């Protein structure tokens, strides 16, 4: 199989026990010089191990085998066993997690490769996830095209997110959803991705709105089922709070609000709200240079850029 | 080892750090094969910020550091601790260590 996929599972072990501070036996080829530095200044293990994973996945698939097979065997004694027992045997839930995760790469193919991990928000968002009650929802707002889609996928990818969420995560993009027809097919596709089964007899052209009430009730009934207790229904670029006014059926939903009206409509108590047009929310110069390196792809010529735009 | 051992080592940090000497425990553990040069250097060292505060708790904190490191080592290492402490002959901490188990 692979090593990089199995890496993302047991972050908890490394944050719990592993420490990069005592692990500084770097082979030159296994790391990009500075990260046996930048990990340390980036706190101890909550972010240091996350960025450790990010950097480790940045390279190809061999130096990770190097890490587990010779770098780890010198100091960590718990830590030989899990990877050897994980690489080959591959448990049932890891398999479904990686299936869903390969799917999440499958439907993107752009952010799936051109992503750059913006730590600090991701650090300040999955906490609302690990808290999110079966009725509450999470709001994120920021500038247009703030990577709100990018960061949403970034956080979604956290193995903790799939694991608690019971690996059932579903996306909807609120594009042109400002008509009481523009949501009908939205509800239809939501049903179908929930289940490609429908009792199409109830269709009544008399009231497109009575029909939307009926489908909301039906999909709510499907919601209150043993597997679908925690099914993740994220809404992308909410055009208006009116669209959400249909999308309220006591779920662990969460929304990336794009407009001030939408984000300010919600109650901060009943709905946690996270900003992006905020000094700490934004990208570091390190983040910016990582992105321009993701795109330009020239380390020696990276310096040839100025310092502007965010 | 189980998390019960983790909670025991963290909750009994004070008695373990007070019954046991710093340098003797360090030399014992390193000669037990428990630590290498890099990790012993890290464990003995601190932020360097605590240089401002009183040295009286510095080494003790370093000694405290030792516990925080050895809980990381494998399940039998605690038994090695059980062995290592008997090399220390500091059995007052050893009985408390063994009290939670069995």
């Amino acid at each position: 199989y692979q090593y990089k996929d199995i890496l993302s599972v047991f972050e908890d072990a490394f944050v719990d026990n592993f420490d990069c501070k005592d692990v500084q036996d770097m082979p030159k080829s296994i790391l990009s010089k500075e990260e046996i530095d930048h990990i340390i200044m980036s706190k101890d293990a909550v972010s240091g191990t996350l960025r450790l994973f990010w950097t480790l996945l940045s390279k190809q698939e061999e130096m990770v085998q190097k890490f587990v097979e010779e770098v780890l065997r010198i100091n960590y004694k718990f830590l030989m066993s899990p990877i050897k027992t994980e690489q080959r045997q591959p448990s049932m839930m890891t398999r479904m997690y990686i299936e869903q995760r390969d799917r999440l790469y499958n439907d993107n193919q752009v952010f799936a490769k051109y992503n750059v991990s913006r730590l600090q928000p991701y650090l300040k968002l999955r906490q609302a996830l690990l808290e999110l009650r079966p009725a509450k929802n999470v709001l994120i707002d920021g500038v247009l095209g703030s990577g709100k889609t990018w960061v949403a996928l970034d956080v979604c990818l956290s193995y903790k997110v799939q694991c608690k969420m019971d690996f059932k995560i579903f996306w909807l993009n609120l594009k042109n959803c400002n008509s009481p027809e523009t949501v009908l097919e939205m509800l239809q596709k939501l049903l179908y991705q929930i289940d490609p089964n429908w009792t199409s007899r109830s269709d009544h052209s008399s009231n497109i709105k009575l029909r939307i009430h009926s489908i909301q009730a039906e999909l709510r009934r499907l919601l209150k089922s043993k597997p679908y207790e925690n099914c993740l229904l994220v809404l992308l670029n909410v055009q208006n709070a009116k669209a959400w006014n249909a999308f309220n059926l006591s779920c662990k939903i969460l929304l990336t609000t794009r407009f001030k009206q939408v984000t300010d409509f919600l109650s901060a108590a009943t709905t946690t709200h996270i900003s992006l047009d905020h000094h700490s929310m934004t990208l570091t110069p390190d983040e910016v240079k990582s992105l321009l390196l993701k795109y330009l792809d020239c380390r020696p010529q990276d310096l040839p850029r100025e310092v502007l735009t965010t | 080892m189980p998390k019960r051992h983790r909670e025991h080592i963290r909750k009994n940090l004070n008695i373990l750090v007070e019954w046991t000497n710093y340098e003797r425990l360090a030399m014992e553990c390193v000669q037990q094969g428990i630590l290498t040069v890099q990790m012993l250097r890290n464990t003995q060292d601190l932020n360097g910020k605590p240089f401002n505060m009183d040295e009286k708790d510095v080494r003790v904190e370093q000694h405290r550091r030792l516990l925080l490191k050895i809980t990381q080592r494998g399940p039998t290492a605690y038994n090695l601790l059980i062995n290592a402490l008997r090399n220390i002959n500091c059995l007052d901490a050893a009985v408390l260590l063994e009290s939670v188990d069995e």
